[PDB]
RNA sequence: AAGGCUAAAUACCGGCACGAGACCGAUAGUCAACAAGUACCGUAAGGGAAAGUUGAAAAGAACUUUGAAGAGAGAGUUCA
RNA sequence: GUGGAGCCGCCGCAGGUGCAGAUCUUGGUGGUAGUAGCAAAUAUUCAAACGAGAACUUUGAAGGCCGAAGUGGAGAAGGG
RNA sequence: GUGAACAGCCUCUGGCAUGUUGGAACAAUGUAGGUAAGGGAAGUCGGCAAGCCGGAUCCGUAACUUCGGGAUAAGGAUUG
RNA sequence: AACGAGAUUCCCACUGUCCCUACCUACUAUCCAGCGAAACCACAGCCAAGGGAACGGGCUUGGCGGAAUCAGCGGGGAAAG
RNA sequence: AAUAGGGAACGUGAGCUGGGUUUAGACCGUCGUGAGACAGGUUAGUUUUACCCUACUGAUGAUGUGUUGUUGCCAUGGUA
């Protein structure tokens, strides 16, 4: 009654998906998250696992607004447009 | 579940459009090596988990 | 290699089960699931005297 | 493609082949040995009577626990079995063999099965479900077959 | 011409070793 | 003899999902969801229950 | 010669089960042209799908 | 003394670029030379793979023939 | 003999330099072996059809069981 | 329908092809179910297992007791 | 006292528990078509005695030894886990 | 008639039985401040595999007399 007969009562969810990291780690009864620790202001990361930064450091996603600051840098951030 | 919040069936609608084969013209391009879609999900072997 | 093969959480299985006492990787699912982890013997292992 | 022991007289000899087809190997090995050196319009009438259980097929090397039968004594053996799928794939190939002999212009009522060998193909896999939550595999054993047809004249 | 599918690692769960403990009272 | 089912997606006989059943002009014995029972106002100042009259309960 | 769709849809237009519906194996390819329900109601009036009424359960004993 | 600022010499396994190696050469080198932190597992923290090569050119076998097809046997391409 | 683009002598130098065993790691395959087995809940039969192909698909006829706390009709949760 | 009954058992409405296969034969051992002369626990650590009694109406109901019980005690009969 | 799937002794009744087993049926097992695993495995597998790590399959001295196999069996393989 | 003594891994558990032993529950006695202990007493307590080789019980067989059949001989083995 310990094993396969009692895996039949897995019917209701606990962890749904969060809104800041999208992880299926938002614990509904606690209303926090497993990876990011959602409603606290910071981002939950730790130095006791060097892979769990490797999943979510800067440089793992799109970088919509740092692919340009890297590009804008090498001209001194101009504002005068162009010649003709 | 038949009672689903709207975030779920815009999460399910992405995971239905991608369960779909490669078109036969894209196996004729210059320099590919994909020959069948290996991210195909079948609803009994591998489930999404919400 | 700066740190090869140790970037893996594994342990010896310990008890019987008719396996050698090499550390095995954890988990389930994928192929690399119970294989022999770090040690010069094993595939994907830290070499003997990782050179400095 | 390439055969073993390409025949001694290629002008008056037909050939045929089928590959990566799903039979059992062991049931096909010990029926290709029974007709190895049999005249084609006797082998054709033979392999009908194998499927109808009117003329058996002895198992010689691959006979572990194979039960005994009474029609084996024509072959001088105490074992046999009547594989009506193993003897039904290569019944189809004799049709394929005589189709190439008439296209090369040979009298098909005068051929013998000179050479025939059955060798194994890459085994395709699936799985079963055993006690205490283990998995043990079902694997097939498809075969490659190959025959050369020579007349005696 | 269907693409290859499945063949995932078994990942079988560990079970108990040597069944009943038994032993000798001696 | 004609087993009949719920028509709303609440499959229990709870406090608000309790009914009667009636026969349509298309003579199928259908299952019709009724209102709860109203209760009349009881009098002020500690008199016996059994409510007022003249009013719509 | 699959008739199972026509077996379902006639049982949804006679208001009966799958057991009761359908006599007449003569015109079998003919009713395999009937897919819409406004072809499957013409076949009832033409006499190709009948009701095949109830097994008798007499209370006389 | 219980108040304050301050350049060089110094430190850089994150990054944006580079250059080189008495390195490793697909069970190696990072976990990854390829749709790799991807497939997949776990409720979740987390664990996490296998997988390079036709040829100069696809010229990737038109066509005839037995079979319903899988597959052949002839013919054809190419240096193979 | 196959194979198609690299390689070796000698003098020095430098090592991640030699395998039969580690209940060794990883990949591969055997004997076992056409063997254990495909045996819980009574049970199928005849003809016609589409088919290259019919015990298992459909259609009919017959014999059956579930038998209204159902092997029936609808749901919540879960699955997508 | 029977019956006290939503028990059990047969059927109508509604399902279903006998539960991941079929055919031939009726050896041992087995698994599940039955019987058996004469004797009746001699079996065996133990009456283990099995069997007997079992529904109702009318009689009859002891020791003991916290006077509630015991008790449907036991023990007879009857049934179409 | 009532109660207990509690523990023990004896009697009446009942019975294959026994004398002493027998017969029948069902699903098997068995033969066949189709699909078809695993544990395990140095090499393999005929015994008696002697010697030996004091209890051999192999060595020593005798007995002796014909292919290939089918259904069963639990003596052994100081069997396997 | 006699109710002689034994051996066979204190014969015999992939033959069984689990009574007593010899886990975890528990009670009592003695001892220990205590945890606990006691060849002290008591009740409750999961017994796995054979389809491998041999051995053995049976069933086809193989050699050689040219092939096939019929009727016989007895080496050896058992022996009540
Ligand atoms: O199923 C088992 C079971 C049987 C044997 C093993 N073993 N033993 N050694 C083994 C080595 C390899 C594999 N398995 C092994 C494991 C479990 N049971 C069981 N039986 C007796 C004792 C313990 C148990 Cl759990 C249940 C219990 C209840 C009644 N029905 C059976
Ligand atoms: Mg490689
Ligand atoms: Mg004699
Ligand atoms: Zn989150």
């Amino acid at each position: 009654t310990k094993g396969t007969s009692s895996f039949g009562k897995r019917r209701n969810k606990t962890h749904t998906l969060c809104r800041r990291c999208g992880s299926k780690a938002y614990h509904l009864q606690k209303s926090t998250c497993g990876k990011c620790g959602y409603p606290a202001k910071r981002k939950r990361k730790y130095n006791w696992s060097a892979k769990a930064k490797r999943r979510n450091t800067t440089g793992t996603g799109r970088m919509r607004h740092l692919k340009i600051v890297y590009r804008r840098f090498r001209h001194g951030f101009r504002e005068g447009t162009t010649p003709k | 579940s038949s009672h689903k919040t709207f975030r779920i069936k815009r999460f399910l609608a992405k995971k239905q459009k991608q369960n779909r084969p490669i078109p036969q013209w894209i196996r004729m391009k210059t320099g590919n090596k994909i020959r069948y879609n290996s991210k195909r999900r079948h609803w009994r072997r591998t489930k999404l988990g919400l | 290699s700066e740190l090869a093969g140790h970037q893996t959480s594994a342990e010896s299985w310990g008890t019987g089960r008719a396996v050698a006492r090499i550390p095995r990787v954890r988990g389930g699912g994928t192929h690399r699931s119970g294989q022999g982890a770090f040690g010069n013997m094993c595939r994907g292992g830290r070499m003997f005297a990782p050179t400095k | 493609v390439r055969y073993s022991l390409d025949p001694e007289n290629p002008t008056k000899s037909c050939k045929s082949r089928g590959s990566n087809l799903r039979v059992h190997f062991k049931n096909t090995r010990e029926t290709a040995q029974a007709i190895k050196g049999m005249h084609i319009r006797k082998a054709t009438k033979y392999l009908k009577d194998v499927t109808l259980q009117k003329q058996c097929v002895p198992f010689r090397r691959y006979n572990g626990g194979v039960g005994r039968c009474a029609q084996a004594k024509q072959w001088g053996w105490t074992q046999g079995r009547w594989p009506k799928k193993s003897a039904e794939f290569l019944l189809h190939m004799l049709k394929n063999a005589e189709s190439n002999a008439e296209l090369k212009g040979l009298d098909v009522d005068s051929l013998v099965i000179e050479h025939i060998q059955v060798n194994k193909a890459p085994k395709m896999r699936r799985r079963t479900y055993r006690a205490h939550g283990r998995i043990n595999p079902y694997m097939s054993s498809p075969c490659h077959i190959e025959m050369i047809l020579t007349e005696k004249e | 011409s269907w693409w290859p599918l499945p063949l995932l690692l078994l990942l079988l769960l560990l079970l108990g070793p040597a069944g009943a403990r038994a032993q000798e009272d001696e | 003899v004609q087993r009949l089912t719920y028509r709303r997606r609440l499959s229990y006989n709870t406090a608000s999902n309790k009914t009667r059943l009636s026969r349509t002009p298309g003579n199928r014995i259908v299952y019709l969801y009724t209102k709860k029972v109203g209760k009349a106002p009881k009098s002020a100042c500690g008199v016996c229950p059994g409510r007022l009259r003249g009013v719509r309960a | 010669s699959m008739l199972r769709l026509q077996k379902r849809l006639a049982s949804s237009v006679l208001r009966c089960g799958k057991k009761k519906v359908w006599l007449d194996p003569n015109e079998t390819n003919e009713i395999a042209n009937a897919n819409s329900r406004q072809q499957i109601r013409k076949l009832i009036k033409d006499g190709l799908i009948i009701r095949k009424p109830v097994t008798v359960h007499s209370r006389a004993r």
